[PDB]
């Protein structure tokens, strides 16, 4: 469904779109009115369209057949379409610019206007910034829309951002498949999974999110700081995270190489240590930095801790609940002694690594605030004992 | 009441000796006057022993001053959600600021004497990173009215003063590499925030005043609180007429830069920015003419809120007219399709009918000028 | 409760009575051997009166049968000593505790 | 093994360095209880060993001298350094004999400056507190957040600080050797930690006169000496070590801005004892005068009856000496003001050789000097030096600032101001740290002890310079702001957070403004305290907007814009928390909304008479959002107000309505009180905005347009039939036990006052016939019922009580002024 809304979702990916000429040759000419156009959201994939059943909708490109899915710009709502443009080669005239032109979209083939639906009873007691868009035959004044540039880094975001989700989510899908089922002295028998496409994916991203050199130079560094924050939280708010938790669960559910070979094979088994590993460092690297998505983990603090003990990835998941804990007061606040005995018992279990101190110390204070239960608890849980 | 008023002499010592405290800081600390902005500039410039070393020429190690704008650079450039106060920071501000102008018939040679030691003075900044700096914290401040982005723009005016080429220059080319939005959203919100007329604020001002009750501590008659219409003059002012230093000289280049940013993702057009407070501000004053329009003769207070807009409203019209001069014919289009004409109506119509009224009473004869020179 | 043994003896004849500031030195030791206080290292002798419950039990009543000049060891079960809250940190609950006290004076 | 095998065994430091950074985490911002934990595990033993021990790695020594810091110095540095900012100076002879300069035969203008950091202090500042650490002592009984708070472990001062000076001065000697072998491995671990130590020490105020001295020759003997070694400053030394000097430069200049502050506030008390006397015989000479010149006499007199501060502004101005003669001041004590200007001056340095000869020039020039040797990578550090800098140059500016925060107390209110700042002191560091039912208890107690004492209520511009009331506020919008949405913390703390604030608004005006200022920002918070009973930041704010015209006139329109919005909220959904109880589901909060309209009503409605500013915009703002009228006054499809409240006292009568009928406090609400309530008010409200009578006679057409549409939204008869509505009346029955109505539970008599308060104001009187139907109807019935009550058992009941209340506050004026 489509929506006019406004607050940070015109900062966030949802709002984009590609515009799409039908023809393949000169696509990047200069858009012109009335040129029969395409209307794409880059990270859904799907494509602007008009279906009997529910009006104006997004549809699937197989779906898609240029008649739902054809739209125009017009100056002006005034229509005659007396006669259509002849195909032009090259870039052709500047008909429509950025941020000045006023422009309507029209549905060719029905001929109908995009305009907002309307407030439905108890929407406008809401207050919600939400208006359903429709495609009308009169419609109103307001339907005219300015067309906004976005930036080189955002669109490329978006487009990974579709790509990245696509194919974890193949790869849940695929682990879902054989979860239950042992493939005992035989194949499992399912689609082969894209262990090397979710590597260099992970790897990618890794670098993609790295943070800045520190000798950088400062302005420099604090420009891809900003980019950095501005991308991860775009990637979260198309729920990236929340796929490679689930990735992380579905994996983590066996216990080691083996116990997965006995579902997936072999071919697969070598991979998981790996995958687990990189899965860790991405969402360390989502996370790092960025407050909003380190305090997310408020709600499941626990699906960081549960996980410590496992070999695997232990460092991994160390370095995201060391993110977490510098970032977030609210996780201060909702610490338990049974996540400080849990960090102790790392230390116990795991040896003498001063990424453990400093956890704790972080779970002292954090920007100029201290946590008396916290500092209680860790002294009365680990010094005491003095071993 | 006056004879409970005690004799001072009957008063207790140590509320005697804060009221000798503040007393004697109004009129004595106050009223002294020293000047150490000069001195202390040439100090910071001055660099020791470079030439001693002589490797030093090479290396262009930054001077103290240098270091400094430097400081304040990466503070405006690191990122955060919101610039804090820094007392510091507004303080060397008003110091360099201070020192760049440094300020009946005056010969072409000492007029050209003054000219130049004022370049001079303004070099000693621009030659250190002050324009960028400048560009910087207004990025920063991202709209929101403040001491901090006060003595910003104190600072630019005072180094482009006498429409520094070179200021203005470095300005552009740092903000046409840079490519950042930030400034001139921030230079939108502000115009969006201040302030005009406003006809309530000054119906509650002169009900308070009239009521003037005393005060629980001591005796405080027809007790005077902060001026409620208008209070931002002097920041309105500051802003625009820093609009306008950026383009004194007929630098079209600014000028068109100002109409519309071509390498920036988006545009923000200061002219027409400028147009609508203009607007906002006419209808202000019209408003308030019809207020005091069956009143035979403006009161004191009337006249002061008057001379602020009219004040405001000069300077609005010389940051225009120094946008189109030289001439630039995107901006002049762009003002002639624009609501200015409207503004004009307006402003004509307040400025006959107000005309009148004043002639006919003579204490108004200063509004009179003032409204006058504002034609 | 107090299992007092003497490492060096006092005069054995003036006892502590109620009333009467103790002034002592001591080292205080967990039963595994761990030390956890010792007035020494402070170089400050504690002073405590008898009777008003000031230290606990075990010093209390092991002091009581301790004389000017005399050393002791004073095993303090946890019912005498801070028991099962214990002191946070410090001290583990149900935690015997073992002092080295040598009581200088009385005053 | 010994721990200097951490030097080769690297693993091993890195561990024992973070186990260290975690002890410091653990006793950090003021948890005395871990620290004297902690003083077990490391004893002042190892500390000082530490400290002296060379061989160690540099991570450790400063981390050994870092935790002994965290243990023993830093609560006690910070609250000393917190209350350093204020000047408090009692009125004593140590006051009196302060100078700026010390007795020589220079003259004081040129005669040179004394030392800083000696001489007299007489600013009041709470002492410290310390207690030993003892692991035998007997645990309290008490259980924990009701203990007293837990004082800083002790450590032995005296030897603490002989020892850091000559530790320093050891330090100082061997770099001037310029070994190879330095302590800690570098010249920055070698000093750091010293320079850290001394300066938290000089902050608390250990050091005496000569170690000042010692320590200031440690950094520059020439200009320090007074009347071969390498001062610290000749050195040459890394970014961090002329960091702590910087800090002790700071220190050093802030005992300068001291001394100054306290020479002012001593000549303060001696030329006002000098001006006191000659007032005194100026006015017996008028007294006896007052025969020769009758009209010059009077003029003096004027100076007399002038307020007491402006009789010391005309006497103090003769600055320029166009005012010399209007001053009526002798030329000697004239002369002895002008002479302490001068000497002031000269002491900031105003009045205008390369050796500096002060400490302005000292640091100036090695600022300057540090800048042109290097370029500095350390903005903290070029932030410090620059706005150290800054002070040297304009020391001047610097007191101006100081001078708000400086005040004059007697002495005998010396030991309740110093019991006050230890409370301060105590609340001031309840800010960092996350509340805690201990933290409340304290905080709690705190304000109670300030309410006490004598000094806020005498004092209360010392308190607002103090800013004692914004650090209230800083704590109880962190409890607000902590666990918001889903249910408020603390709300014992934060009815305390009013109490204290809105008692100071009633205290005096400025504080009454003062508060005002930051009314936004309590409304901002106030969304909450609808659920909250008891005191909240709304009862703030009303205490804030109280019976001042000033302030109410001065009141923004978009504060009442979001009370407004904030009671269509309560006018359009219900409360979660009664729901959560179990109460019946209805459609709006009738509580908040009456918290609401109770603010605006004080907003409004200020010392008996409307404020029309505010009253028309609420109007016009209720007009745009009507839920604010209520479910009843919707128009279509909407009840009356008189049904309105005949379906709530139906309700009240009906449990599962009232409440979920399935309570210690006995304040459960009761949803046909709360309903009435609401309306009652939102009716108060009205006739509050209601015009005056001069108004409506000089026929302001927006007065008329006002009271038009206030007579469109509630109709007389229904008004006339809430007041004829019956009240539950006490009886007595089976063996006379009471049968007594539940106030929160039924319809009251205030409600029926507000409907006659909007009667008179809009609606009036005027006609014999309707006064005849009001007083038999219902006016004379509830004077029958009173009458009928006085008695001995009913006269002091509650109703009987709220009868006389509502009939001689409403009922009885309005008869008294209909009476013709």
């Amino acid at each position: 469904l489509v929506y006019y809304e406004g607050g940070a979702v015109c900062t966030h990916a949802r709002s984009l779109w590609r515009l799409e000429p039908l023809r393949i040759s000169w696509s990047g000419s200069h858009l012109r009115w009335g040129q029969p156009l395409r209307i794409r959201h880059v990270t859904t994939g799907r494509y602007l369209a008009l279906t009997e059943d529910q009006g104006l909708v997004v549809v699937d490109a197989c779906k898609a057949h240029t008649k739902a899915t054809s739209f125009c710009f017009r100056v002006s709502k005034e229509k005659l379409d007396t006669a259509p443009k002849r195909d032009v080669e090259g870039m052709g005239p500047p008909e429509i610019k950025y941020g000045e032109s006023l422009c309507f979209v029209q549905h060719v083939a029905s001929g109908l206007w995009l305009t907002y639906a309307a407030p439905d009873p108890k929407a406008l007691r809401l207050g919600v910034l939400k208006k359903k868009a429709i495609l009308h035959q009169e419609g109103h004044m307001d339907d005219a829309l300015f067309l906004t540039r976005c930036q080189q880094e955002e669109s490329q975001a978006a487009r990974m951002i579709h790509s990245t989700a696509g194919l974890y989510n193949q790869f849940i899908k695929g682990l879902d498949s054989f979860s239950g089922k042992p493939r005992g002295s035989g194949p499992p028998a399912g689609p082969a999974l894209p262990i090397e496409a979710v590597i260099l994916s992970l790897q990618d991203l890794i670098g993609y999110f790295e943070p800045p050199s520190e000798e950088l130079q400062h302005e420099e560094k604090q420009s891809k700081l900003r980019s950095l924050r501005n991308r991860q939280s775009l990637f979260q708010e198309e729920g990236m995270l929340s796929l490679v938790l689930n990735c992380i669960d579905r994996l983590n559910v066996y216990t080691t190489a083996a116990h997965f070979a006995e579902y997936a094979g072999e071919e697969a088994a070598e991979s998981w240590k790996e995958i687990v590993n990189l899965l860790y460092e991405l969402l360390a690297s989502l996370i790092r930095g960025n407050r909003a998505n380190c305090a997310l983990f408020s709600t499941n603090l626990d699906w960081v801790v549960s996980k410590l003990d496992r070999l695997e990835a232990s460092s991994g998941i160390l370095e995201v609940l060391y993110c977490v804990l510098i970032e977030s007061p609210e996780v201060l606040n909702i610490i338990q002694e049974n996540h400080i005995k849990s960090i102790i018992s790392l230390l116990d279990k795991h040896g003498r690594n001063h990424k453990v101190l400093d956890v704790l110390c972080s779970l002292c204070v954090c920007n100029g605030v201290a946590v008396r239960s916290n500092q209680d608890l860790i002294t009365e849980n680990l010094l005491p004992g003095r071993e | 009441a006056c004879f409970r008023m005690t004799p001072l002499y009957n008063l207790p010592t140590h509320r005697a000796c804060n009221m000798f405290l503040e007393s004697y800081k109004a009129a004595w600390i106050l009223t002294e006057d020293h000047s150490f902005e000069d001195r202390m500039i040439d100090d910071l410039s001055k660099a020791g022993e470079q030439e001693e070393e002589e490797e030093e020429v090479e290396e262009k190690k930054p001077d103290p001053l240098h270091q400094l704008v430097l400081h304040f650079s990466r503070t405006a450039l690191t990122e955060k959600s919101k610039l804090d106060e820094d007392y510091l920071y507004m303080a060397y501000a008003d110091i360099m600021a201070k020192s760049c102008h440094l300020e009946v018939e005056v010969s072409f040679e000492e007029k050209e004497m003054e000219k130049q030691r004022l370049l001079y003075q303004q070099s000693r900044l621009h030659t250190r990173g002050a324009a960028e700096m400048v560009l910087q914290m207004i990025s920063a401040c991202k709209g929101e009215t403040g001491a901090m982005v006060s003595s910003t723009l104190k600072l630019g005016i005072s180094i482009l003063n006498g429409g520094n080429a070179e200021v203005q220059q470095k300005m552009l080319d740092y903000l046409k590499d840079k490519k950042e939005v930030g400034f001139f959203q921030s230079i939108q919100a502000l115009m969006q925030t201040c302030s005009v007329l406003d006809l309530n604020a000054f119906e509650r001002q002169n009900k308070a005043e009239g009521l003037g009750m005393v005060n629980e501590d001591g005796t405080v008659i027809n007790r005077q609180n902060g001026e409620k219409v208008m209070a931002d003059d002097e920041f309105t002012q500051d802003l625009f007429r820093f609009l306008q230093l950026l383009c004194e000289g007929h630098n079209n280049d600014f000028q068109n830069y100002l109409r519309t940013q071509t390498g920036n993702t988006t545009t923000i057009n200061i002219i027409i920015c400028t147009v609508d407070y203009l607007l906002r501000l006419q209808e202000s004053i019209s408003d308030f003419y019809w207020y005091y329009s069956g009143k035979d003769v403006i009161e004191e207070q009337g006249k002061r809120n008057f001379s602020k807009a009219m004040s405001v409203a000069k300077q609005v019209f010389n940051s225009l007219t120094e946008y189109i001069q030289g001439p630039c014919t995107g901006n002049q289009q762009s003002l002639a399709h624009s609501r200015l004409w409207d503004a004009v109506v307006g402003f004509l119509h307040v400025f006959a009918h107000m005309m009148m009224k004043l002639a006919q009473d003579s204490s108004q004869i200063e509004l009179l000028k003032e409204l006058l020179d504002l034609q | 409760g107090v299992q007092v043994e003497t490492i060096s003896p006092g005069d054995g004849r003036t006892f502590p009575k109620r009333g009467q500031t103790c002034v002592v030195h001591y080292t205080g030791m967990l039963e595994d051997g761990k030390k956890f206080d010792s007035s020494r290292d402070r170089n400050k002798p504690f002073k405590f009166m008898l009777g008003k419950q000031e230290v606990i039990r075990g010093w209390e009543e092991g002091v009581a049968q301790m004389s000017v000049g005399q050393r002791a060891k004073l095993t303090i079960s946890p019912d005498y000593a801070y028991g099962a809250t214990g002191h946070p940190g410090i001290i583990p609950p149900h935690a015997t505790l073992v002092f080295d006290v040598e009581l200088l004076k009385l005053e | 093994m010994d721990i200097l095998e951490l030097s080769e065994r690297l693993d091993l430091q890195r561990f024992h360095s973070h186990t260290l950074r975690l002890y410091r985490a653990v006793c950090a911002l003021g948890n005395n209880r871990v620290a004297h934990a902690l003083c077990s595990h490391v004893d002042q033993a190892q500390l000082l060993h530490a400290l002296e021990d060379a061989h160690l790695p540099g991570p450790l020594r400063a981390g050994y001298y870092d935790l002994l810091i965290s243990i023993h110095l830093e609560s006690a540095c910070r609250s000393r350094r917190s209350m350093l900012s204020e000047y408090i100076v009692p009125l004593t002879p140590e006051t009196r004999a302060i100078t700026l300069f010390p007795p020589g035969r220079k003259g004081g203008n040129a005669r040179r400056h004394g030392l800083p950091g000696v001489g007299v202090t007489t600013s009041l500042r709470p002492p410290h507190h310390f207690s030993p650490p003892c692991f035998v002592a007997a645990l309290p009984a008490a259980g924990v957040a009701e203990a007293p708070a837990r004082l800083s472990p002790a450590i032995p001062l005296e030897a603490l600080r002989d020892k850091a000076l000559r530790m320093l001065g050891e330090a100082v000697r061997d770099g001037g050797q310029h070994a190879r072998d330095p302590v800690g491995g570098s010249v920055e671990f070698q000093f750091v930690p010293v320079l850290k130590l001394v300066s938290t020490l000089l902050v608390m105020g250990i050091f005496g006169d000569e170690d000042v001295k010692q320590i200031l020759k440690m950094i520059e003997p020439e200009v320090f000496t007074e009347e071969l070694e390498e001062g610290l400053l000749q050195m040459k030394l890394p970014e961090s070590v002329k960091l702590q000097m910087c800090n002790l430069l700071e220190y050093f200049c802030d005992q300068e801005l001291q001394h100054r502050v306290e020479s002012l506030a001593a000549f303060a008390e001696r030329y006002v004892d000098k001006l006191q006397a000659n007032q005194r015989s100026r006015y017996a000479l008028l007294m006896r005068a007052f025969t020769m010149s009758a009209a010059e006499t009077a003029r003096r007199t004027r100076e007399f009856r002038s307020p007491p501060q402006e009789q010391i502004n005309m006497l103090l101005h003769f600055k320029d000496e166009a005012d010399e003669e209007d001053c009526p001041l002798p030329e000697d004590i004239r002369q002895d003001l002008q002479d302490f200007h001068q000497d002031l001056l000269a002491h900031c340095g105003i009045q205008l050789e390369k050796k500096p000869q002060s400490l302005q020039e000292l640091v100036s020039h090695m600022v300057v000097r540090w800048a042109q040797e290097d370029y500095v990578q350390s903005p903290e550090l070029v932030r410090a030096m620059f706005s150290l800098l800054h002070r040297q140059y304009d020391g001047l500016g610097e007191l101006l600032r100081a001078l708000p925060r400086a005040y004059t107390i007697s002495p005998s209110s010396v030991e309740d101001t110093m019991s006050l700042l230890e409370c301060l002191g105590q609340i001031r560091s309840l800010l960092i740290v996350q509340m805690g039912p201990q933290e409340e208890n304290l905080m709690i107690q705190s304000i109670g002890n300030i309410m006490n004492n004598k000094v806020f209520y005498q004092h209360p511009n010392l308190m607002r310079a103090l800013g004692m009331h914004e650090t209230v506020m800083e704590v109880m919008v962190n409890v607000l702001g902590g666990g918001e949405t889903k249910e408020i913390r603390f709300p014992k703390m934060v009815t305390s957070c009013c109490r204290f604030l809105c008692y100071f608004c009633r205290i005096s005006r400025q504080n009454q403004r003062s508060m005002f200022d930051h009314l936004s920002y309590l409304l901002e918070n106030s969304g909450i305290g609808l659920g909250m009973q008891g005191s909240t930041p709304l009862d703030v704010a009303a205490a804030s907007v109280i019976d001042n015209n000033e302030l109410a006139l001065a009141l923004q329109e978009q504060d009442l814009e979001k009370v407004v919005s904030y009671l269509a909220g309560c006018g359009l959904q219900s409360c979660p928390m009664l729901l959560a109880k179990g109460y019946p589901d209805i459609g709006w909060n009738p509580c908040g909304g009456e918290r609401y309209l109770d603010f605006l009503r004080f907003a409004v409605f200020v010392n008996g008479e409307s404020v029309e500013e505010n009253a028309n915009v609420v109007v016009r703002l209720l007009i745009r959002k009507p839920e604010c009228f209520g479910p009843a006054l919707r128009g279509e499809g909407g009840s009356g107000l008189l049904a309105a409240i005949e379906e709530a006292i139906r309700i009240s009568e009906d449990p599962a309505r009232d409440g979920p009928g399935v309570p210690p406090e006995e304040n459960r609400v009761h949803l046909g009180h709360a309903i009435m309530s609401f309306y009652a008010a939102l009716i108060d409200l009205l006739g509050r905005c209601a015009p005056e009578m001069h108004l409506i006679q000089a026929g302001k057409g927006e007065a008329l347009r006002i009271r038009a549409i206030l007579r469109s939204l509630v109709p007389l008869d229904d008004l006339v039939g809430i007041i004829s509505l019956p009240l539950q009346i006490p009886t007595l029955g089976k063996d006379g036990a009471l049968v007594q109505p539940k106030m929160s539970a039924s319809f009251v008599p205030d409600h029926k006052a507000s409907m006659v308060l909007f009667l008179d104001r809009v609606y009036g009187i005027e006609n014999q016939d309707f006064l005849l139907h009001v007083l038999d109807v219902g006016f004379l019935p509830d004077m029958r019922a009173a009458a009928s009550l006085d008695t001995a058992t009913f006269s002091t009941t509650e109703m009987a009580l709220a009868l006389n209340r509502y009939l001689c506050l409403a009922v009885l004026p309005l008869i008294t002024k209909c009476a013709p």
